[PDB]
Order: structure tokens, then C-alpha cells, then sequence
């Protein structure tokens, strides 16, 4: 989910849900891609081995 | 969103700066809303009448047993106020993000 | 020869659909001259229609 906004105003620009993390169609002229390993936190359970 | 109301109610003897504009936007979602002392994190932003001047601070608020959520105006710091607020929510009241 | 003060105003509005915020300015014109006798000044009171 992605959220983008104004640097020295704040006036809304738009907001998308993607699934490959590009965001594509809302800032003319121009497709914005992130990285695919961003925010996640990882963990291992040894209970269940998993 | 969800359903919750409206209506701010006042405690006398609160101190006012000057007027103007005042604008609270939320920051988490919660729906757990049953009965509970608790605390959650809204940004809050001031615009004058006079100069039209801008100033952005972070707050908190919390529900107490039913649909009613009290903020602390001393907070705003440099600016100043006194005395407290109260948003008449009501119950059943899920808040999400951008309210 | 005709005078005038000028009197900036701010006010704020804000939409139901978008999320963002106006914040737009009036100056009003005060009117020429008024007072009792030399002591502070003087106008008058209504309401009009912008």
C-alpha cells in the first residue's frame, strides 16, 4: 500500500495497492519501483520448524 | 471507515491563545473499543486567523469506558493552551487510518 | 483625497472527498476617515454580501 504526498505542502497526490511494487499511472510520465525486501521482519520457530 | 459521531464538549476554566484552525488526523486503526483504559497517537496541526503560520505536533488520546476520547491541549507546546477536550465517539466506533 | 487601510484575513476550509486543506486570504478596504473629537477613531457596524 503506497502513499504518496507533497514535500513542503501535504495536499494529497494519490494512493495505489500493488502486488508487484511498481507504482505505475499516478505520477505522469514517470514508473517508481521499490525493492521487494522492504519492511519485513523474520523469524524462525523451532516448535514447529518453520 | 466506520460509524462514529461527533461533538467536542469543553472542562471551564481552559485558557485559549487566539483563534484559529485546529486539525487532528489519526495514525492506527482500532476497533477494540469495549471498555478499556488505553492510549493511541494522532498528529495535530494549528493554523492562525491573523498571520495564517502553520505548526505541526504529535499527541495522544484514549478511550475510558465508552466512546469518548479526551486529549491534553497543554501539549502544544510554544503556542499554548489549557484545559481539556472531549470527542463524543460513541460505542461501536471502528477508527481507521485517514479519519 | 480619499484614504484606505488594508486588512489581510485568512480562512480554511477543508474537503469531504480528498483530504486536503484550503487555506485562502481576503483584504479588506477600510474606508476613508471617522472619529470623535481627536480621541481614537470611529466606524461603523452591519453585514454585506460577498
Amino acid at each position: 500500500t503506497i502513499k504518496v504526498t507533497d514535500a513542503h505542502t501535504g495536499k494529497f497526490i494519490g494512493s495505489d495497492s500493488v502486488n508487484d511494487s511498481t507504482l505505475r499511472g499516478v505520477i505522469q510520465g514517470v514508473d517508481v519501483k521499490i525493492d521487494s525486501d522492504v519492511g519485513v521482519s523474520i523469524s524462525w520457530n523451532s516448535t514447529k520448524k518453520t | 471507515g466506520s460509524n462514529f459521531g461527533s461533538v467536542a464538549t469543553w472542562t471551564t476554566g481552559g485558557t485559549v491563545a487566539d483563534s484559529g484552525y485546529l486539525l487532528i488526523e489519526a495514525q492506527e486503526n482500532f476497533t477494540v473499543s469495549a471498555g478499556t483504559t488505553a492510549n493511541y497517537t494522532f498528529k495535530a496541526t494549528f493554523v492562525d486567523a491573523k498571520t495564517g503560520e502553520k505548526s505541526t505536533y504529535e499527541i495522544e488520546g484514549g478511550d475510558d469506558g465508552a466512546g469518548n476520547l479526551v486529549f491534553d491541549l497543554a501539549d502544544m507546546t510554544g503556542a499554548g493552551f489549557s484545559g481539556e477536550v472531549s470527542i463524543a465517539i460513541g460505542t461501536d466506533a471502528n477508527m481507521q487510518s485517514g479519519d | 483625497t480619499i484614504d484606505y487601510n488594508s486588512v489581510t484575513v485568512y480562512h480554511a476550509a477543508l474537503n469531504v472527498e480528498t483530504g486536503n486543506l484550503d487555506v485562502g486570504n481576503l483584504t479588506f478596504n477600510f474606508r476613508e476617515d471617522t472619529g470623535t473629537d481627536t480621541a481614537y477613531g470611529s466606524t461603523t457596524g452591519g453585514s454585506f454580501d460577498l
